[PDB]
RNA sequence: CCUGGUGUCUUGGGUG
DNA sequence: GGATTACACCCAAGACACCAGGCACGAG
DNA sequence: CTCGTGCCTGGTGTCTTGAATCC
């Protein structure tokens, strides 16, 4: 009870700095995976 | 000492959690709610 | 508290009524007087206490012309000034009279 | 190595505050006190535990 | 009792004529709680009209004050508030009546107390859990700090049971870091860590020998007699007793100035008191304290030496739990002193007029009483200016949702480690907890672990004095702290008496 | 002449010393005490003078010849500043501190207390002895309506009617001139006597609605 | 309608949805700017036009 | 004869 | 030396102090 | 009828000394 109870906001504050990290990358027309600023994270979304 | 608070209240009055002195505090003990703490954490306007 | 207008020492009020001022009594003679007398010559309204230990050697006491009188207590500023008639009484005595009114 | 360190203390003879300088020798055991303004100087021995706090207060009872 | 006198002068140059004026508190007499109209008329109140009225069910204290006045050329029960009273207590009036007159009171016979009425609302104090007193624990510390072992006691009188002040020594070097590995401890109000060598130096005990000799019981323990002998050589110049007080003087958090012929005399006072205060304060008996802090540097040496565990902080026979009586005794002491300098304040001004006072003109009762009410209303544990720092959550409203959740309410303890910190120590169920406190019971969440609940058959110690035990203990044997000898004596058994040595004794098996 | 009486350097010096807010005057009382108590014995409080001007709040000044006679003067006083927050004065400085420092008749000034408190009002003269004035006021009144006053429950501004207090409620002393309610008024307005003390004669800056008005 | 919740219609790409909750059906205002400064230091009478 | 405003800041106890 | 420390929701329970001045009432 | 004392309301202004890890 005790580790469900701690460990639950630990993961919360994970998943809160993993969504502000990625939350402006967008896959455009070019096929290219990009963030706000345009700068290329990968040529072609999942290599496929 | 007079001018010294002039500067004081007019710290104070836009951020007052400068760090290594007293806070300002209202007469019932609490400290004031200055426009730098309406801002920040869950509750201030950016997140809440 | 009162002031006395002539001297400036501050004392309870009874005091002037009882003994009369002790700087200022052998022509002022509030101890011999009523309460109207007492209220003219001295003051309930006064500012800057000066606690004057050593009159005869301190400046602040040269300043305010009180290092001839006793040490006590002293006001910087009294309010109101004495009477015409007593300012003319006192004048008959060879003494002047120097407003401590600002 | 020596220590120069300034100190608030008030010097016992010109009363100007905040200009008493400690010059801590530990090789020697000497200590010394200096004046930044009226110019005075005293010497006595220190050990290694020694502070600017602790020759300033024999400092003091070497006046009085 | 605890400052029983109050104590004004004057040197009367105005024939100089000292005149103290003194003021002497006495008995205290309690009064059945009593509702006052704004009429003015009388009666004894009862619960049910309380709860109703929203009125605060609370006794009037009377206090007995004695005035004197000692002139040298050269009163009755004055009311001083009002205090809450626990319902089925002795001074309640429902611990009366009898069963056919408590239905008249619309009382239930269920209803078993435990609780107050404040403003009409039902509150009930939570048992405070906190650390014990007068005892030695030895923890470790982390990799990135200098101190490896840190020893640790808070001091704590036994009248009243009052906090005073804490102490810690500090052994400080790494592993193969940290070159001498000296031990130096820490003073109230002392701005600076002092070497151990130099306190047992200035409490009156200086050649080497004898300092080891109030340590290790045990000369062919070389490992030990190792790890001391950095500190011997880093307080080696300090060699008398008065060039060592004056080393301490010059670091306590004092004016600067105070020169060598006052700086020991003031110095003798952080000995004498705040430093160990649980052991004695009356002056020529530093023997006890000096065999004291000799015994705390070798438990401290026996962690350090891998030959016994750091203390568990979660044993539960090193915890205590702090009811309604020790929680108000420390309100109403911070209280009293506040009605006291009000009375001080007021004496200046009063005698100047020199006019007798009416001593009921110099208690305003609104200090206690409003100082009460304020804390129990909100569970604020402090002066009403200083709510935050203090303590929240002590008193709450009694949760009267079923009969079962009252049990519960008026019977849990609670914690004050917070909500930040996580790790789980404070959290688990404890090995010493078996019998003690529930093992099922707990709140789900924040409070998940803190907040515990008394097992059924437990019980609360209420407190004994001490003084008829040490009068049987030196009846059936035990010899004094002034005829022990680790070469004489290096197989009897310490005997503590909350927690301050007092006496050896050679055989514990028949005692 | 008050210009022979300047300081020099063969004078004491001037220190001040931060004290608790309110207790100036308490502060150069006890100096006082301490001073007179000790003179002719064998340790003197060599202090000549002190004193706390109402100017300058949380301040006492005190005159020696040495700083060690200061710390004297203060040890044990439960009204001063533990804090070594001495600072010295220049001579340049000292006469300043030691300044002591309005009303004529047909003047404006605005009342202080009661429920005219805040009103602008006309000096129309002052008592022999010199302590109260007479003025000339807007009268607040409701002619005994509800009678079988505060500065939160008064009455709206207006000139006395006495035509209305005639109708409703009133002694002729003079042409235009009637007591009503054991006040006086003269051609409509209330003239009053009031402390000087209980007035403002300075930096009085007149409302919208007293221009209007005046 | 907290952060969490923001974030999942981000996933969805419902982008329209997300602006029509957060200004339409809350608290949503007009304001006047400056072209030349930036500022909101607009006077607007809006029946004197 | 349409418009129509009732608080905040905390603390504590709970729900998933 | 600070900053970091899950999310949402429910509900009950609370609130400036001291000093000075003026006015009214009671007693002589 | 006058003076003194007590109570209430309004205005102005603070201070005895007394949770833990990480970057
Ligand atoms: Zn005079
Ligand atoms: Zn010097
Ligand atoms: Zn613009």
């Amino acid at each position: 009870l005790i580790d469900t109870a701690v460990k639950t906001a630990e993961t919360g504050y994970i998943q809160r700095r993993l969504v502000k990290a990625l939350e402006d990358i967008m896959v455009h027309y070019d096929g290219t995976t990009r963030n706000s600023l345009g700068d290329i994270i990968q040529f072609l979304y999942g290599e496929d | 000492e007079v001018e010294q608070l002039l500067q004081f209240h007019v710290a104070t009055y836009m951020d007052n959690d400068i760090a290594g002195q007293p806070q300002a505090l209202q007469k019932s003990g609490r400290p004031v709610k200055a426009i730098r703490a309406r801002l920040k954490g869950k509750e201030g306007r950016l997140r809440g | 508290e009162r002031a006395c207008m002539l001297c400036g020492i501050v004392l309870p009020g009874r005091v002037f009524m009882q003994n009369g001022c002790p700087n200022c009594d052998s022509v002022l003679n509030l101890r011999d007087s009523d309460q109207a007398t007492v209220n003219e010559c001295t003051s309930s309204s006064f500012e800057g206490l000066v606690a004057v230990g050593d009159n005869e050697h301190s400046w602040v006491a040269k300043w305010l012309r009180v290092d001839r009188f006793q040490p006590g207590l002293y006001a910087v500023r009294v309010d109101g000034r004495l009477p015409s008639d007593i300012v003319a009484a006192l004048e008959q005595y060879g003494v002047y009279y120097r407003p401590r009114d600002g | 190595i020596k220590q120069k360190l300034e100190t608030q203390f008030t010097c016992l003879f010109c009363n100007h505050d905040n200009s008493v300088v400690c010059t801590l020798d530990k090789k020697n055991s000497i200590g010394l006190l200096e004046c930044k303004k009226c110019n005075l100087s005293f010497q006595a021995p220190i050990n290694s535990l020694s502070q600017p706090i602790d020759i300033y207060s024999d400092w003091i009872d070497a006046c009085e | 009792w605890e400052e029983p006198r109050l104590i004004l002068d004057q040197p009367a140059q105005h024939d100089n004529i000292n005149k103290r004026y003194e003021i002497r508190f006495g008995k205290i007499y309690l009064s059945r709680p009593t509702m006052t109209e704004a009429d003015g008329t009388t009666h004894a109140m009862f619960p049910q009209e309380a709860r109703l009225r929203n009125l605060t069910y609370s006794s009037p204290v009377y206090l007995d004050m004695e005035k004197s006045m000692f002139t040298s050329i050269d009163g009755n029960k004055v009311h001083i508030g009002k205090v809450p009273i626990m319902l089925r207590s002795k001074f309640c009036s429902l611990r009366t009546l009898d069963e056919v007159d408590l239905y008249k009171m619309k009382e239930c016979p269920y209803d078993m107390g435990g609780y107050f009425v404040i403003n009409g609302s039902e509150k009930v104090l939570i048992a405070q859990e906190r650390s014990a007193a007068n005892i030695v624990q030895v923890f470790k510390k982390a990799a990135p700090s200098p101190i490896s072992h840190v020893a640790e006691i808070r001091s704590a009188l036994e009248k009243g049971s009052r906090l005073i002040s804490t102490m810690q020594i500090k052994l400080y070097g790494r592993e193969d870091k940290g070159t001498g590995r000296t031990i130096k401890a820490t003073l109230p109000y002392v701005k600076q860590d002092i070497p151990i060598v130099i306190v047992f130096r200035a409490l009156g005990v200086v050649p080497d020998g004898e300092i080891l000799q109030h340590i290790c019981y045990d000369e062919n323990d070389w490992q030990m007699l190792e790890m001391l002998k950095p500190c011997i050589e880093e307080g080696f110049v300090i060699q008398d007793k008065e060039v060592a007080l004056d080393f301490i003087g010059r670091r306590g958090s004092a004016a600067l100035g105070i020169r060598r012929e006052k700086r020991i005399q003031y110095a003798k006072d952080i000995l004498q008191k705040e430093l160990l205060p649980h052991i004695t304060q009356e002056e020529g008996f530093e023997t006890r304290k000096t065999f004291f802090l000799g015994y705390m540097v070798n438990r401290l040496l026996l962690c350090a030496l891998e030959r016994k565990d750091q203390d568990d902080r979660d044993h539960f026979g090193k915890k205590r739990l702090d009811l309604a009586g020790p929680l108000l005794a420390n309100l109403f002491r911070i209280l009293f002193r506040k009605l006291t300098r009000e009375i001080y304040r007021y004496m200046q001004r009063c005698i100047e007029t020199d006019r007798d006072f009416n001593l009921n003109l110099a208690v305003k009762s609104t200090t206690i009483t409003s100082g009460l009410k304020y804390s129990l209303a909100t569970g604020n544990w402090g002066e009403q200016k200083k709510a935050m720092s203090s303590r929240a959550g002590v008193s709450q409203v009694l949760n009267r949702y079923t009969y079962s959740s009252t049990l519960s309410h008026l019977r849990r303890t609670n914690t004050p480690i917070g909500r930040d910190g996580k790790l789980a120590k404070p959290r688990q169920l404890h090995n010493t907890h078996w019998g003690l406190v529930c093992p099922a019971e707990t709140p789900e969440g924040q409070a998940c672990g803190l907040v515990k609940n008394l097992s059924l058959l437990s019980g609360i110690s209420i407190g004994s004095p001490s003084e008829p035990i040490i009068n049987f203990l030196e009846e059936w044997g035990m010899e004094p702290l002034e005829d022990y000898d680790p070469a004489q004596h290096t197989k009897s058994t310490r005997i503590f008496v909350n927690g301050v040595w007092t006496g050896i004794h050679r055989d514990p098996s028949m005692l | 002449p008050q210009r022979l009486l300047i300081p020099t350097v063969d004078d004491p010096g001037i220190w001040g010393v931060k004290v608790r807010l309110g207790k100036e005057k308490d502060v150069v009382r006890q100096i006082l005490k301490k001073k007179l108590a000790r003179e002719g014995t064998k340790n003197p409080l060599e202090i000549y003078s002190a004193f706390q001007r109402d100017s300058f709040k949380g301040h006492v000044y005190i005159e020696a010849r040495k700083a060690e006679a200061i710390n004297d003067a203060l040890k044990g006083n439960v009204n001063v500043f533990s804090n070594n927050s001495k600072f010295l004065v220049g001579i340049v400085e000292y006469k300043d501190l030691l300044r002591p420092v309005k009303l004529t008749r047909g003047s404006y000034v605005r009342v202080k207390n009661g429920k005219f408190k805040g009103d602008l009002a006309q000096v129309d003269e002052v008592l022999e002895n010199g302590l109260e004035a007479r003025l000339k006021l807007v009268p607040r009144l409701d002619y005994g309506k509800d009678l079988s006053y505060t500065s939160k429950f008064r009455p709206a501004q207006r000139l006395f009617s006495e035509a209305e207090a005639r109708v409703h409620e009133i002694r002729r002393d003079r042409d235009g001139f009637v007591t009503y309610g054991g006040e006086e008024y003269y051609e409509g307005f209330l003239y009053k006597t009031f402390r000087l003390q209980n007035l403002i004669v300075n930096s009085i800056n007149p409302t919208l609605n007293e221009l209007s008005l005046f | 309608f907290g952060e969490m919740e923001r974030d999942c219609m981000i996933a969805h790409g419902a982008a329209g949805f997300l602006k029509e909750r957060l200004m339409e059906a809350s608290d949503a205002f007009r304001v006047h700017v400056c072209g030349i400064c930036g500022l909101m230091s607009v006077i607007a009478n809006l029946k004197k036009n």
